[PDB]
């Protein structure tokens, strides 16, 4: 790409007015910002489909035999249209693939067919003191449309409130001084807290709309160099009071990316300097690959075995000739061999015949169409059903083992609020939770009564709230908070120092934010509270219901109206959260005898640390540190707050203090810091809040399931460790028994392990791989844990970080020991992880232990796993349109992913196990039959069939009831194989489907071959007139018709017997299929165009004997089969057979169809 | 200023709520299935059995009646004929049969009459069926089957292009002679038509007075007649097969065109033998019940045989309702309804005797570790 010469772009610098070429600079190589989410270029698609479905091995024998087929020099009679199946199956294919492929580009348009503004009116140079207050704006400049379409480097673009970003972005000027912006990059990664993103230094100062356009400057930009988190621009421009040119410096902290939205700015107009793939979710994207599915392959091992059948077959059956050939008897007038071979293979031509490819692809079309009018994964909250995008991959679900998720919309929503706080030892507020289950069978009973009295809870609190008194602003839309004493403990029954206690933590609960009041712009009566952080929205929202509403910021002060009454205080002095410092503070006076007060909010690390142990009561401290011990050990996740009174003389020196060291100049960060520790070592803890987030429904429930039915998963997350841990302490995934093996690179643990990051985790592997558990070894190991399969084993659990797991993926030693451990271990958590980073672990762990994973997930960051994974699945809705583009599935919600890949996996992982088996039985019933009719006549090549049967069979008369039974097959019920998804394990181990089971069938067939030919054969032998009329047969046709039809009734009814679900459809299918069989035969016999029967229906279908031998096939091609999965039913029961009796037992009887994971109250006694 | 359903079809099938019924493999209700089938089957199978062994045949086979007769009437060899009586099983009465040469006829391959008196103990119930059995002759071979035109069939005039430049099926070798005159019978089954004349009449040996008469006229589908049609060339480009010229020296001349229509036997060579045994309806009786005694048959032979090492015969039989006589289905019915009672009452001693639970719901596979 471009790393150098950067682009000098001018800005109100204009052309002269008589020649123009639209830019300021030559043309260059410009990048559209067009994405192409798609697979294959409209333009470019044929060769590119047939490339794709010329590397299987079935078609190119196809297309070969039809060319050589003309070849042979008058051995074969010229095809000339007995070619156009191969024509109709590869156009029905590219059809299929552009009608996806139209889906994705129509998907597209939509997106790029979104709203954007730009400003006109004005002579613009492009298209059409420092401040003085003597031009009068034009009236003229009005808002014109445009569309993310025409969108390239050298554009000014203005963004509003509730809009996306369309390309990586300079910030120029914002709704504020300062120009400083709130962004998400929730698509970039699962933080919840806004995002500052400062504007260039040199217009802070402009504040009008049209003073954004009164200094004139340059910009010298590079482009995309293959970086993350670098850029560096040069801003130049001359001034007006002397003459000289004046440049400022751009950092990464500047650029704006474009997988961002802006939130809590009215207005912000800024520069486009990067479109199109130049974006970082293009470099992490990836180029959306064919996502080929997994049974494809052994399918065509299977058919390269049967290409190796066919030649050893023709290899000693041409032999035959010339022992005959050239000897007696002869009555009828080298390069002949070649001759008989060619003969002999163009006569056994449908060994594998070419429906193969077609049926497949209509078989996965219908069980992709089915998938998407299943109204059970319909999101009714926003209108979308579950959309699969690429209907190749529907089969590859039944073997999904690994789970790979994200944290920006998979596990949890954006929402979080406030349930519990521990004020004086004393705990406020009740939650619900199963964390009961296991410390001494009977617990939905107990978790509906839970729930019932929390309901009963936040009612009656809600009630007495709204009768007490009557506040301003008092809905129930955020009230989360449960416990009901506080009104009696603020009424004054608690005594005077609780009392005073719990009265002071309610006021910091209003205090300590960094949140900005505004009126709403729909309602002035009631205003709307956009905060800097949700979880200081939360806090600001709860002080808003219990009583302590926060409302204005005062020049000296901020307005708290408790209950009713307002007030002003008067605020000194405020310290930021920090990154590094983890803790937010407040200096505020309040006039009596005034007093200065300190009031932070931390972590409880810190928190603790800043405190007073050398005197204390060694009560209150101790309880507060039991509740938040406790609190932690359920998983809990929480803050705590310290307060400290200060005096005149107090408030005076420290405030000294402050502007002597840290409000100077040259790197004022280490004085800060010095003197907010030399404030906060003396603290008074006042008590805790805590924090809750909301997962999204039935996440915990869902996560259990994948884990007993054993599909082991993974999370992958993003932002912070800590809320990683919390989050899965908070899921039914972290048990407190569980041991935490933290990896930690650059962790507080290198005063006692210094050395580089790669000779750290490599002792870190070692001491966990020596001492807890002792499996040292490498090749030997992974040979021993090739052949698991997944079991839940070990109860440990490993946190990562993002560089301990990349100087953990970058070497192979150290790769093969990571897998060793996750594979040892059950609890795989990453964090701090980029996107080419796990896209590179998710690769190693598809291809070291293949197994196949899947990778749901939402946002512009998890794409580079979902095109990984093999099967794309992710979160669909008003919050994630990004993910979507390249997953295969997209859902409506995790909820349902824990139905979908846990009961159409399996069902179609087994349909097609038992389809193909049918398939290559149908063959073969009807090709070694004419192989066995050859030994008689010597391999010469005649035909035993009529010569449309070989092109009009596997067409129409035996294709049904195998389409049938690979669609519409019902192994069990959902319902069942939701409550008991052990049934996954069939899939987990891949027994279902082998070469073994392949050869099983292979031997069958030819098995039912030879009785199929040797029974009307040696019915014949003795008289070769056994027709009740003599009268005339003996034909070749004749036999040939008896041996098909008995071939294609003994196909349906061994398809009939293993359909697992014998309905109203699949046996009418059969029933018709025959019919039509018969009949096609009797309407083909009984016209003109019949040259050589003309009589079939009467010299079949009208004699005992035939009857007869159609009875005795079936009983002997019914007997075997049958009574051998008799014996194996027996022998090794399969799990599926006992299941099912069960389920027709009546244990499942009185479970409805319709399953609902929110209905615990089934009598089961 | 500024300013900034879809629901899926609920009916039974899109969501597959239909009604099924799921098939269960429990002993209990599946060996009664076991016991109704074996009965049912063995009983249909010994009834097919005896309804087997109430029909007589006989075969007589000829191919080499010049070298091993006499002019006077010898014994047959032992290899030469098959007889089957329901009435006596002993019937051993070896007959007689001798040969008588012919000097008008200069074929010394294949010239004479072949005499053969045999007997019979029993009577054909109003229905006789005489019927000529060849082995050791393929007459199945690929391009064997399709030298032949289906055009000439419908007695159009067809033409060399049309029948040697066709599709597939025509008649490749034997399109046209050396002359140019096109064959109306062309190909190699026309070509390959039997010469062995047979009788229309049974010569009797006891009662020679009233000695019967057969028919072979009437043995295809009536139906059939409508696809072959009288010939409508110009009696001057039509020449027979060269193997046909023993019967037209000069060829076929204005008054002896062979009308295919009454042509049943000719039609009947035209279905290919598919196995190295072929046979095909020669002789058909319906009218009277043929009595028993003693019965002699003159055959003409002119048709070679033993050039290629092949074997040829005669075959008489009354048919049967299950066509010719053969106990294969019957061993294939009785053996299957055997086999199938062996398995059930053997699965049902393992699933008795050394058998488990019918079912636990604590022996599946997650139930040990
Ligand atoms: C061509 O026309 C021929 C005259 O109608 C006839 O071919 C054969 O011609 C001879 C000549 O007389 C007929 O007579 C032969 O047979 C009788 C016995 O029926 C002998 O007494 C004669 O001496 C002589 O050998 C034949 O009868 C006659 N063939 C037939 C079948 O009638 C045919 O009409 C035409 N050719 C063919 C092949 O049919
Ligand atoms: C005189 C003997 C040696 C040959 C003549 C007997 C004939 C009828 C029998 C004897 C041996 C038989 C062969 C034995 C082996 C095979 C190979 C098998 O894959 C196809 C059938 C075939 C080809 C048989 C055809 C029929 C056969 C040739
Ligand atoms: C030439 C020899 C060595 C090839 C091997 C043949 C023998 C050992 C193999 C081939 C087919 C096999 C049989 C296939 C089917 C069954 C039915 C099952 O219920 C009992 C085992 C049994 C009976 C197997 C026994 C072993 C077997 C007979
Ligand atoms: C069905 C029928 O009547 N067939 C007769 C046939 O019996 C008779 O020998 C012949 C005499 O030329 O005339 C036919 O029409
Ligand atoms: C013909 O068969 C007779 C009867 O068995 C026999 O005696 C004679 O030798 C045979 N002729 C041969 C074999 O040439
Ligand atoms: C019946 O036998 C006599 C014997 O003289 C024979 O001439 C006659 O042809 C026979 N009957 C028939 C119909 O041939
Ligand atoms: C007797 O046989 C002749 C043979 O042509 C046939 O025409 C006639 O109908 C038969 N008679 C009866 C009563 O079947
Ligand atoms: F959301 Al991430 F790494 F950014 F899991
Ligand atoms: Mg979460």
């Amino acid at each position: 790409n471009r790393s150098d010469e950067l682009r000098t772009v001018y800005y109100n610098l204009p052309l002269p007015e008589d020649m123009l070429d639209e830019d300021g600079l030559p043309l260059a190589v410009y990048p559209r910002n067009k994405i192409r989410t798609t697979k294959y270029t409209p333009l470019t698609f044929f060769p590119k489909n047939i490339l794709f479905q010329f590397h299987n091995f079935a078609n190119i024998y196809f297309l070969i035999l039809l060319i050589l087929g003309a070849f042979q020099i008058f051995g074969v009679t010229n095809p000339g249209f007995a070619s156009v199946p191969l024509i109709v199956i590869v156009i029905i294919t590219a059809i299929k693939d552009g009608i996806e492929d139209s889906r994705r580009t129509v998907l597209d348009l939509e997106v790029n067919n979104t709203r954007t503004h730009i400003l006109s009116g004005v002579k613009n140079e492009n298209v059409a003191n420092l401040v003085d207050r003597t031009l009068q704006p034009n009236p003229e400049c009005r808002f014109a449309k445009d569309y993310w379409k025409n969108v390239k480097v050298g554009d000014i673009v203005r963004v509003h409130n509730n809009d996306e970003i369309p390309a990586d972005m300079i910030l120029l000027s914002t709704s504020d001084v300062d120009g400083a912006c709130y962004v998400e990059t929730k698509n970039l990664d699962g933080e919840t807290n806004l995002k500052v993103r400062q504007s260039l230094k040199c217009s802070k100062i402009i504040k009008s709309s049209r003073d954004i356009t009164r200094t004139k400057f340059w910009v010298e930009s590079e482009g995309p160099h293959a970086n993350l988190y670098s850029y560096q621009g040069n801003f130049k421009w001359q001034d007006t009071q002397n003459g000289n040119i004046r440049n400022e410096p751009v950092n990464i902290n500047n650029l704006l990316l474009r997988g961002c939205t802006l939130r809590n700015t009215k207005w912000a107009m800024g520069m486009v300097i990067f479109t199109g793939d130049d974006t970082k979710i293009m470099i992490n994207a990836g180029v959306t690959p064919t996502k080929k599915s997994r049974i494809s392959r052994e399918l065509n091992f299977s058919v390269i075995l049967n290409f190796v059948l066919l030649f050893i077959l023709c290899f000693t059956a041409g032999i035959v000739n010339g022992v005959y050939y050239k000897q007696k008897p002869r009555s009828r007038d080298s390069t002949n061999g070649f001759v008989s071979f060619w003969v002999a293979v163009i006569l056994y031509q449908s060994l594998v015949p070419i429906s193969l490819y077609i049926s497949v692809e209509i078989i996965k079309t219908a069980q992709a169409i089915f998938i998407y009018t299943d109204v059970l994964l319909y999101n009714a909250k926003l209108d979308y059903p579950c959309t699969p995008k690429s209907w190749n991959i529907s089969d590859d679900l039944g073997q999904i083992e690994y789970i790979f998720s994200d944290k920006t919309g998979t596990l949890t929503q954006n929402v979080m609020e406030f349930k519990k706080c521990t004020i004086n030892g004393v705990s406020y507020g009740r939650a619900y939770t199963e964390a009961l289950a296991g410390l001494r069978v009977d617990v939905e009973s107990e978790g509906r009564r839970e729930k019932e009295e929390i309901a009963k809870d936040r009612e009656t609190m809600i009630d007495e709230l709204r009768s007490m008194s009557d506040n301003t602003q008092f809905c129930p839309e955020d009230l989360t908070f449960v416990s009901k004493e506080i009104v009696e403990d603020l009424k004054g029954s608690s005594g005077d120092h609780q009392q005073k206690c719990c009265e002071h933590f309610l006021l910091a609960l209003a205090l300590c934010h960094s949140v900005l009041v505004e009126p709403n712009k729909d309602d002035p009566k009631k205003l709307d509270i956009k905060a800097q952080s949700p979880d200081e929205s939360a806090l600001v929202s709860t002080a808003r219901q219990l009583g302590y509403s926060f409302v204005g910021s005062s020049k000296s002060g901020l307005i708290v109206e408790i209950q009713g009454v307002q007030k002003e205080f008067q605020v000194l002095n405020v310290l930021e959260f920090n990154s590094s410092r983890k803790r937010m503070s407040c200096i505020i006076k309040i006039p009596g005898e005034p007093k200065a007060l300190l009031i932070c909010k931390g972590a409880d690390s810190v928190i603790y640390s800043r405190l007073d142990r050398t005197q204390n009561d060694a009560t209150l401290l101790e309880k507060t540190a039991l509740h938040l011990e406790e609190y932690a050990t359920e998983g809990l996740r929480t803050l705590c707050l310290a307060q400290r009174e200060l005096t005149w003389s107090e408030y005076e020196r420290w405030v000294k203090t402050y502007d002597v060291a840290a409000a100077s100049v040259t790197n004022r960060e280490e004085e800060l810091d010095k003197v907010t520790d030399v404030i906060e070592r003396e603290l008074i803890l006042l008590g805790g809040t805590a924090i809750e987030d909301r997962l999204q429904d039935g996440v915990p429930d869902s996560i259990a399931l994948l884990a007993e039915a054993g599909i082991k998963l993974w999370v992958l997350t993003g932002d912070k460790v800590e809320t990683a841990i919390n989050i899965g302490f908070s899921c039914n995934v972290l048990n407190n028994d569980m041991e935490l093996l933290v990896v930690k690179a650059s962790g507080e643990d290198v005063e006692e392990f210094g050395s580089d990051p790669i000779q750290v985790v490599n002792n870190l592997v070692t001491k966990y791989l020596r001492e807890k558990f002792g499996m040292s070894g490498s090749e030997e190991e992974l040979k021993e844990a090739k052949r698991e399969h997944g079991l839940p084993q070990g109860n440990f659990a490993v946190i990562i970080d993002g560089d301990a797991l990349k100087v953990a993926l970058n070497g192979e030693e150290m790769r093969r020991k990571f897998l060793l451990l996750c594979k040892n271990c059950k609890a795989v958590l990453c964090c701090r992880v980029s996107p080419a980073q796990k896209a590179a672990v998710v690769k190693l762990v598809k291809k070291t232990l293949d197994v196949m994973t899947l990778a749901i997930g939402d946002g512009s960051n998890d794409v580079a796993m979902i095109q990984s994974a093999d099967v794309g699945v992710g979160i669909a809705g008003e919050e994630g349109r990004q993910a979507v583009m390249c997953s295969d599935y997209a859902i409506g919600q995790f909820r349902y992913v824990t139905r979908l890949v846990l009961v159409h996996g399996k069902w179609c992982y087994k349909r097609l196990a038992e389809m193909i088996p049918q398939f290559f039985y149908k063959n073969v019933i009807f090709t070694l039959s004419l192989f066995w009719y050859g030994i008689y006549n010597n391999f010469d090549g005649s035909y035993l069939f009529e010569y449309t049967y070989l092109t009009f069979y596997n067409l129409a008369f035996t294709s049904v009831p195998v389409i049938l039974l690979a669609v519409l097959d019902q192994d069990v019920s959902d319902t069942v194989s939701m409550l008991v998804p052990q049934l996954y394990r069939v899939g987990i181990l891949r027994k279902e489907w082998n070469q073994t089971k392949f050869l099983w069938y292979m031997l069958d067939g030819v098995y039912q071959s030879v009785i199929c030919f040797f029974f009307p054969y040696l019915a014949y032998h003795k008289n070769m007139v056994v027709t009740e009329n003599g009268l005339g047969l003996d034909h070749r046709y004749f036999v040939g018709v008896f041996v098909t039809a008995i071939a294609v009734t003994s196909c349906n009814f061994y398809v009939f017997m293993e359909q697992y679900r014998w309905d109203w459809f699949c046996g009418l299918f059969i029933c018709l299929s025959l019919a039509v069989f018969y009949g096609w035969t009797g309407i083909w016999t009984s016209s003109s165009s019949s040259n050589e029967f003309y009589k079939g229906a009467a010299r079949v279908f009208a004699q005992p004997a035939y009857w007869a031998v159609l009875f005795v096939g079936v009983l002997f091609c019914l007997l075997p089969r049958f009574t051998i999965d008799c014996i194996r039913k027996i022998f090794y029961p399969k799990d599926i057979e006992i299941v099912r009796e069960m389920w027709l037992r009546g244990d499942f009887d009185l479970y409805p169809q319709g399953y609902d994971p929110t209905d615990p109250s089934r009598p089961r006694i | 200023d500024e300013v900034k359903n879809r629901r899926p079809k609920e009916d039974a099938f899109t969501q597959q709520r239909l009604a099924a019924i799921n098939p269960v493999l429990t002993p209990r209700t599946v060996l009664p299935l076991y016991l109704l089938i074996a009965v049912v089957f063995v009983i249909v199978g010994g009834c097919i059995l005896a309804q087997n062994s109430k029909v007589d045949e006989v075969t007589i086979y000829y191919q080499d009646c010049m070298t091993n007769a006499t002019s006077s009437w010898s014994d047959i060899p032992s290899e030469h004929w098959q007889f089957v009586f329901h009435k006596y099983k002993t019937y051993n009465t070896a007959p007689q049969w001798r040969f008588v040469d012919d000097e008008s006829d200069d074929f010394t391959k294949q010239r004479g009459t072949c005499q053969i008196r045999f007997t019979t103990p029993s009577d054909m119930k109003n229905n006789v069926y005489l019927n000529y059995v060849l082995e050791k002759f393929a007459a199945n071979h690929r391009r064997y089957v399709l030298s032949f035109s289906e055009d000439q069939i419908r007695g159009e005039d067809a033409s060399y292009e049309t029948v040697h430049d066709a599709t597939g099926i025509n008649c490749k070798p034997l399109s046209k002679n050396a002359d140019g005159k096109i064959y109306y019978p062309c190909g190699l089954i026309a070509n390959s038509m039997f010469n062995d004349t047979f009788p229309l009449q049974l010569t009797n040996v006891g009662d020679t007075s009233n000695n019967y008469s057969l028919t072979n006229k009437g043995i295809n589908w009536e139906s059939d007649k409508k696809r072959y049609k009288k010939t409508k060339y110009n009696y001057t480009q039509i020449a027979p097969p060269p193997y046909w010229e023993k019967m037209y020296p000069d060829g076929y001349n204005e008054t002896n065109i062979p009308d295919i229509q009454d042509w049943e036997e000719f039609q009947n060579w035209m279905r290919p033998g598919a196995f190295d045994k072929i046979t095909k309806l020669i002789r058909i009786n319906k009218n009277d019940t043929l009595p028993a005694g003693e019965y002699q048959l003159d055959i003409g032979l002119h048709w070679p045989v033993l050039e290629f090492n092949g074997k040829k015969g005669i075959y008489l039989t009354h048919g049967s309702h299950l066509g010719g006589r053969n106990p294969f289905l019957g061993i294939v019915y009785l053996i299957g309804g055997c086999i199938c009672a062996a398995m059930a009452l053997i699965l049902l001693t393992f699933w008795l005797f050394g058998g488990r639970k019918i079912a636990d719901a604590s022996s599946l596979s997650w139930n040990m570790k």
